[PDB]
């Protein structure tokens, strides 16, 4: 999964698809945080 | 940056009083010293906490973590 | 005004955010008019050459006369930059620091 940079539209991209937004057509794409919260210990 | 919850020196709590403190300044048009003493802030360290606070949370809030320029 | 042409050949105005994030260079383009003239004279030995106007290429009446000459960097907030006339809400939506 990913997310747009202007409108923050929800997008899914493959390993070959162009790195663009479908609605706004921008070239800046952000990831999405790990949906499953993972517990950790600081060592 | 939101108001500190506790006083760094005497352990007291000042976090909840910020909203009510802002009320006295323009609704009642009081001065700063009397407003500070109206809320039980008597040691000058608590007065230091409330008096010299820069509230930066109202500027980040008009903004998004995506696309700042330079 | 500053703008960028991608590898695909598409042209879009460049803004400081994209230059910062994408490692671009904030700059614009320069256009200069060019005119050409050809003179021809009969080289008679012992006499001064007298050239006469024959051909003059000047495309001032068409947009093709503007010869592209290069790209010039732009300093922020100067006259050309988009930031010059931006209000506080304009700076926020473009995400400037006021």
């Amino acid at each position: 999964k990913y997310i747009c940079a202007e409108c923050s539209s929800k997008l899914s991209l493959s390993r070959t698809d162009a790195v663009r937004c479908k609605d706004c057509g921008h070239r800046i794409l952000l990831k999405a945080r790990t949906k499953r919260l993972v517990q950790f210990e600081a060592r | 940056m939101i108001v500190p919850v506790r006083c760094f020196s005497c352990g007291k709590v000042v976090g909840d009083k910020w909203e009510s403190y802002l009320n006295l300044l323009q609704e009642d048009e009081l001065d700063e010293g009397t407003a500070l003493s109206r809320l039980g802030l008597k040691r000058y360290c608590c007065r230091r906490m409330i008096l010299t606070h820069v509230d930066l949370i109202e500027k980040f809030l008009r903004y998004n973590p995506l696309e700042k320029r330079d | 005004k500053p703008m960028v042409n991608e590898s695909d050949g598409v042209t879009h105005a460049l803004y400081p955010q994209e230059a910062r994030l994408r490692n671009l260079t904030y700059s614009s383009g320069l256009f200069v008019d060019v005119k050409k003239r050809t003179y021809e004279a009969i080289d008679v030995p012992g006499r001064e050459l007298k050239y006469e106007l024959i051909a003059e290429e000047s495309e001032d009446d068409s947009e093709s006369g503007k010869v592209f000459i290069g790209r010039l960097p732009i300093m922020l907030r100067s006259k050309n930059c988009y930031l010059s006339e931006a209000t506080e809400s304009d700076l926020y939506k473009l995400k400037e620091c006021p």
